[PDB]
């Protein structure tokens, strides 16, 4: 997240960035995301980077990312990307904690 | 089609609200409902079963809880300031008297910040983490900070207000919002200044945007949108960045070798690489595509009501309180970026409940008790998003509870 | 030409050391007071490649400025050096220490001289107010005049009023007192600038007899000995039609000229392109929308659109009076587009950047069926002209066109008669009627799809595309929504193979059926057989690899219990998804198992017995999986999170405000 | 109208830097900050290079696609372009080239100004260039003489202006400047 995201290697961050996110650092992960979803013209990447909200989801995260996933879903090129997103920020938004970790 | 959603997480019996005062406030967590009564008693109904009241009785007539977003911290009428904790421990509605302030070590503190303004008049601002903002005689803005080990209250910061007299002794309100200090002057202006240096960062005309009077002003916890209600029931809401930008007269806040000169020769700036494969990105983008704070590091009118203080303002909602005895109480909740509002009467025994932390919605006190307002939630929508995020036991409870 | 000598020149004058700059400043000092002689222009050219040649600023020792300032104010100096630092002083501009003056040398020659040095200054300092009444004040004696003329049309070309009223009419008589012979003494030599400047002067800005000559003249500059009978005959319509705008009653007098000139305007080969300022004299003042507009549209660019000045005209033309167009003009130009992309397919580079204006503005309401086609067959335009230039030219003047490719099998396939039709409707003037699929000719033209004028028509179909959408997505109803949504589906997989072509207008048909879709939901729901056959036909996915992911996808989501919808379309699409994801279970991506899944799982959930169906089959699926780990992975929100019905019943057909930041903080506020 | 006339390499099918940049005007200019040299200077040079770029685009893309001799008077490449305001002229404005060898002379003209009379003059102009100055080898002829180049503008293209001249307004000018220099 140190980069803002304008690298061609976006389609490698995002893993990382799937595989280690959280809910210890959340405005530079949120600012960093932001930044990247223009940088996303693959269809890869675009299942990285939701990868990544799905790694959030997860964690618990509640607050900010009812935009975050809210920008991913409404500002991505594959219409796949932006239903999985419109799903797991459904998923977030009106889901119990437990009962996400049981109907999720 | 506004009318109500009117639940309700917990009772209380009209024999308290017989006791308690008009208006009210509530902690984030449920921690009490004090309430002002015309005598000076302080009512604490504690809506944490049976909720019995407890009295303080004392010439008290301003008071604000702990909002950490119940530690009451009160001033008398001979200007003395006390704070007393009341603790909600299995019910048992007992308050103890911690920190207590006298007029004389006021003004001596006033005195020795160099001012030679004797004390006539304090309006609280704010109380948090233990540190409390007041404007001291309408001028000065003394930052106190009431510490551990019973450290005396010292001003952190006073810093005069950069006004002449001739309006400094007009203000009316002051906010904290995320540390842009407004103090608003009832003749129409509101002099942002910051409680971390004192500079007057900005200013906002508000006599630019078109009554008088300005009685209070809301604003939005992100510093977005601000509304300010005056004494005559009118309430108007205006951008923050647009009322900077639109206005600006008010506001005081070879590949490079060619394009770095873009950079520097801002009379204009090029937007130069310019061959005949990247002209038509270009097009492509413009046909695809066709704030203020950042440097200070319609209208309500009900066709009156007593004291139209909005408990609470979003970025794209506002919530607003307003009580009558002749028809009960109106609450009102406006959308800042739709511009709808949805206005619900009640009856005439209820009274607001300032939820002094993140839950913005109507919190009113009815004849049953708790109760909150929401709009356009159906019973039905609500107990299935309840079942949906949880087990069918709390459907159960809230559907039984009415 | 290029001589790395003259590099190495170049990167001396620019990287010339700050004391060797001194020194030679000291030189030009020592050099210059000095008898001057070949040293001092041996010198002064260099002094004048050091400076020129660098953009950031080369502030000198003043004594070298102030040296040249006299210099210029020396009158003994001879041409070459009065000349050269009169350059100097006109690069060097713009400094604050501006120590000349406008009245310090009394020859006009100098006089001009000086009048370029002060101009490039700007109006930091009130220069040009300065310079312009000096000017004057010069001018007032006798002039000669004829020198100076220049800096007063540059003056007025930046300033256009500071030349007083009295100033003004002083240079309107002087200049018509000058206006007299004609190109078909110093008198014809102040004509020659009276005729130089004459439009400029008439925008910015006796008389009986100035009707009688110079009004005329304008003509005359071509009617009242060939490149610049050219290069008159455009200055004598411009400075006619700005006539007409100066004066409405001229309006009728140039049309009428222009009527007249129509003899031989219309049919004088090489003589063309004084017609566009004819039809913008029209337009401004329409011609004939058969004959002379006819040939501006359609004629011309089916015979000269080799010409790569001629095509910016037109175009440029077309798309500076768009805002003044008239209806029966906007007819015009939405009946000839198949013509009007011939300069797209010839002359792309300098008049795409143009079309993505012009597209917009010629939309009509069934066009867009058959426009999509025109622009789907660009690159297969471009290869027609070109045969058609192989078959007709003479070998001595060929040189005009491009005979070096590969001739015999597509010059065999001209005449072949199994193509006589359709050639005849690609390289059509017009487009009454769609016409069949290229396929057959897009076979015939193998050999030549890569050459650089096709490939080079093919870069402005993408944006041309993107634009004309933005105009009718904007620009929709229900029987073009379907149409549209029918050419996708049919051109997905039907294109002429130039190289990085169909995976451009892949990308755009398909991102914008979305577009559609989100448009109106119903699509999905109206277009039952068509995407039935598609997705169950495996070579869908065998070929689209890149579309077949969006159609599957709007099918999953948009069988939307929530008045034309039937329980059993629900099932029967399910039948076709069952089919395909068994079959498929470049070929079908990882992504089209993924988004099959999604499909086959959000589907059945809308249907009370298909849950079973999906735990006996799509739980299977997830099985046989426990872009692989996305597929497996994708079908758990519609298999674990449809197992209960009642939440799984709302979030797969949400409401209509789900997107916008703010509308259900309150839908939690119930408690 | 000419805002300026060029001499500029063009590549082969190394950055396009202009030879020999004359800009025969000046634009109004208000910055808070004070009226400097090095804003304006930079902005008047960085426009000049960029109409050079573009003309580089313009010739090799009519290198490539056009098969008329692939690597003379009316035998070399010709075209026409518009440009793009704030990127980085004001007023939009046409442009204008006629390359030979490796030498675009280009025009930047206002959309008042005639073209095909823009087209004679630069063919005329570069004419001119090639046999007046002889630089088809000895490059440095174009640099460190620029005084040539400076005496063939000043004489032929007085203050951003073009002329129609004709066989005897030619032969006038002849007779001014063929022995003003040996």
């Amino acid at each position: 997240v140190s980069r803002p995201g304008r690298d061609e290697a976006l389609c490698w961050h995002l893993q990382m960035l799937a595989k280690v996110a959280d809910g210890d650092a959340q405005s530079a992960t949120l600012n960093f995301l932001q930044a990247a979803a223009a940088h996303c013209t693959n269809w890869d990447l675009q299942q990285g980077l939701l990868r990544v909200c799905r790694a959030l989801l997860r964690a618990g995260v509640r607050g900010g990312l009812v935009d975050l996933l809210q920008v991913l879903a409404r500002q991505l090129e594959d219409p796949d990307g932006r239903d999985h997103a419109r799903l797991y920020y459904i998923l977030l938004a009106h889901l119990a904690a437990p009962k996400l970790g049981v109907a999720l | 089609m506004g009318r109500v959603l009117p639940m309700l997480l917990v009772p209380v019996p009209a024999e308290a609200m017989g006791q308690l005062g008009s208006r009210a406030q509530l902690r984030t967590q449920p921690e009490a409902l004090g309430s002002l009564t015309a005598a000076g008693s302080l009512q604490v109904l504690s809506l944490t079963r049976g909720g019995g009241r407890c009295c303080l009785e004392g010439p008290f007539w301003h008071f604000l809880w702990e909002d950490s977003r119940p530690k009451l911290l009160a001033l008398g009428e001979n200007y003395e300031l006390l704070i007393y904790e009341f603790n909600l421990k299995d019910g048992r509605c007992d308050a103890t008297i911690l920190y207590s302030c006298s007029r004389e070590a006021l003004q001596k503190l006033i005195d020795d910040q160099d001012i030679s303004i004797s004390l006539l008049s304090l309006r609280i601002l704010s109380f948090h983490n233990n540190t409390s903002l007041l404007f001291i005689n309408k001028c000065v803005i003394l930052h106190i900070i009431f510490p551990e080990r019973d450290a005396a209250i010292r001003v952190l910061n006073c810093f005069t207000l950069p006004l002449p007299a001739q309006a400094v002794d007009m203000i009316i309100d002051t906010q904290l919002c995320r540390g842009i200090l407004f103090v608003l002057s009832s003749l129409g202006w509101i002099y942002i200044f910051d409680v971390v240096d004192g500079t007057y960062v900005a200013h906002v005309d508000l006599a630019l945007h078109k009554i008088s009077s300005f009685t209070s002003l809301k604003v939005s916890q992100d510093l977005d949108v601000a509304v300010i209600v005056s004494s005559s029931n009118s309430a108007v809401a205006l951008n923050l960045n647009l009322y900077f930008r639109q206005h600006p007269g008010h506001l005081l806040c070879d590949d490079p070798v060619n394009s770095a000169y873009n950079m520097k020769l801002a009379k204009f700036s090029f937007q130069i690489d310019r061959s005949w494969k990247a002209q038509l990105s270009s097009l492509n983008e413009t046909i695809k595509n066709s704030p203020w704070f950042q440097d200070i590091l319609k209208i309500m009118h009900i066709s009156e009501p007593i004291e139209l203080k909005c408990v609470s303002v979003t970025g794209f909602t506002a919530l607003f309180t307003w009580e009558v005895e002749r028809m009960g109480y109106t609450i009102t909740l406006w959308d800042l970026e739709t511009q709808g509002m949805q206005c619900f009467s009640l009856g005439t025994k209820c009274i607001p409940v300032d939820s002094s932390g993140d839950q913005q919605l109507c919190f009113v006190l009815t004849e049953n008790g708790l109760s909150l307002i929401l709009f356009g939630l159906t019973q039905e929508e609500f107990l299935n998003r309840l079942m949906i995020h949880g087990s069918a036991s709390t459907v159960d409870t809230l559907c039984h509870l009415n | 030409a290029f001589s790395a000598g003259a590099e190495s020149l170049l990167h001396q004058a620019r990287e010339i050391q700050d004391e060797e700059l001194r020194r030679f400043c000291s030189r030009v000092t020592k050099l210059l007071q000095e008898a001057p002689g070949p040293a001092t222009v041996d010198a002064l050219q260099r002094l004048f490649l050091i400076v020129s040649a660098t953009k950031y600023p080369r502030r000198l020792e003043k004594m070298c400025v102030d040296l040249l300032q006299t210099t210029l104010c020396l009158p003994a100096s001879p041409e070459q050096l009065q000349v050269l630092c009169a350059a100097i002083l006109r690069e060097m501009s713009p400094f604050n220490d501006l120590a000349l003056s406008c009245d310090h040398t009394p020859n006009t020659r100098q006089l001009s001289l000086v009048a370029s040095v002060l101009l490039a200054q700007g109006d930091r300092k009130g220069e040009i107010r300065c310079v312009s009444q000096r000017i004057f004040k010069i001018l007032e004696n006798r002039q000669s005049v004829r020198p100076l003329l220049p800096i007063l049309s540059k003056v007025i070309g930046l300033a256009p009023g500071i030349l007083m009223e009295d100033q003004t009419n002083l240079l309107s008589k002087r200049l018509v007192d000058w206006l007299r012979f004609t190109v078909l003494t110093e008198d014809q030599w102040v004509n020659m600038q009276a005729f130089s400047m004459l439009r400029k002067w008439l925008l910015h800005s006796p008389r009986e007899r100035l009707r009688e000559v110079a009004f005329e003249y304008c003509q005359r500059l071509l009617e009242q000995d060939s490149d610049l009978q050219k290069a008159c005959l455009v200055e004598a319509v411009s400075v006619l039609d700005v006539l007409c705008r100066q004066d409405p009653s001229f309006l009728y007098r140039t049309l009428s000229c222009l009527k007249a000139l129509h003899r031989r305007l219309g049919e004088d080969p090489g003589s063309e392109r004084a017609l566009v300022p004819l039809a913008q004299f029209f337009l401004n003042h329409a011609m004939d929308a058969e004959a002379v507009y006819g040939q501006l549209l359609r004629g011309l660019p089916s015979e000269r659109f080799h010409s790569p000045t001629l095509a910016f005209e037109v175009i440029h033309f077309c798309t500076h009076n768009l805002a003044l167009f008239d209806s029966h003009f906007l007819s015009l130009l939405r009946l000839s587009f198949p013509s009007l992309f011939k300069f797209l397919a010839w002359n792309s580079p300098p008049l795409t950047a143009e079309f993505v204006v012009l597209l917009p503005a010629l939309v009509d309401a069934g066009t867009a069926v058959e426009m999509l086609h025109a622009l789907l067959d660009l690159p297969c335009l471009t290869a027609a002209l070109d045969l058609q230039l192989r078959s007709t030219q003479t070998p001595s003047e060929r040189l005009l066109w491009d005979i070096s490719l590969r001739v015999p099998s597509c010059l065999e396939a001209f005449q072949d008669p199994q193509f006589q039709g359709l050639f005849r409707h690609l390289l059509r003037t017009k487009a009454s009627g769609s016409t069949e699929r290229l396929t057959p000719l897009h076979q015939v033209l193998k050999p030549m799809a890569s050459c650089a004028r096709v490939t080079q028509c093919a870069e402005a179909v993408p944006v041309l595309l993107q634009a004309f959408f933005s105009a009718v997505t904007q620009t929709a109803d229900g029987a073009l929504i379907n149409q549209l949504a029918l050419l996708l589906l049919e051109r997905s997989d039907s294109l002429y193979p130039v190289p990085q072509y169909e995976a451009r207008v892949h990308g755009v048909l398909s991102s914008q059926l979305l577009v559609l879709c989100k448009l109106k939901p119903s699509l999905v729901v109206e277009l039952s057989r068509e995407l039935l056959e598609f997705v169950g036909s495996v070579s869908s996915i065998h070929s689209r690899a890149s579309v077949f992911t969006c159609v599957v996808w709007a099918i999953g989501e948009y069988l939307s219990v929530t008045k034309r919808c039937t329980a059993e379309q629900i099932n029967k699409f399910f039948e076709a998804l069952e089919a395909l994801l068994f079959e498929v279970t470049p070929c079908c991506p990882p992504e089209v198992v993924t988004a099959l899944m999604t499909t086959l799982t959000k589907l059945a959930s809308r249907s009370q017995d298909l849950i079973p169906r999906v735990s006996l089959f799509l739980s299977k699926m997830r099985t046989l999986a426990q872009g692989a780990e996305s597929i497996r992975t994708r079908a758990s929100e519609l298999l674990t999170l449809l197992k209960m019905p009642s939440v799984a019943q709302f979030v797969f057909t949400p409401p209509a405000g789900v997107c916008q930041p703010r509308y259900h903080r309150d839908t939690n506020v119930a408690l | 109208m000419v805002h300026a006339f060029l001499i500029h390499t063009l590549r082969a099918p190394g950055l396009c830097r202009v030879l020999y940049s004359c800009v025969f005007g000046a634009e109004k200019s208000d910055d808070p900050r004070p009226h400097g040299a090095e804003r304006d200077r930079l902005l008047r040079k960085e426009q000049i290079l960029a109409v050079a770029r573009q003309v580089e685009s313009m010739c090799r893309l009519q290198q490539q696609a056009s098969g008329r001799p692939p690597m003379p008077l009316h035998e070399a490449p010709r075209g026409a372009f518009r440009l793009a305001a704030e990127n980085p002229f004001q007023e939009p404005r046409t442009v204008v080239w006629l390359g030979v060898l490796s030498l675009g002379f280009a025009l930047v003209l206002d959309a008042h100004e005639n073209l095909l009379l823009a087209e004679g003059t630069l063919r005329l102009l570069t004419r001119l260039l090639l046999d007046h100055l002889r630089l088809l080898a000895p490059s440095t002829s174009l640099l460190l003489r620029a005084d040539r180049i400076e005496g063939i503008l000043t004489r032929f293209l007085p203050h951003g202006q073009l002329l129609f001249l004709n066989d005897q307004f030619v032969q006038g000018l002849e007779k001014e400047f063929s022995a003003a220099w040996p």
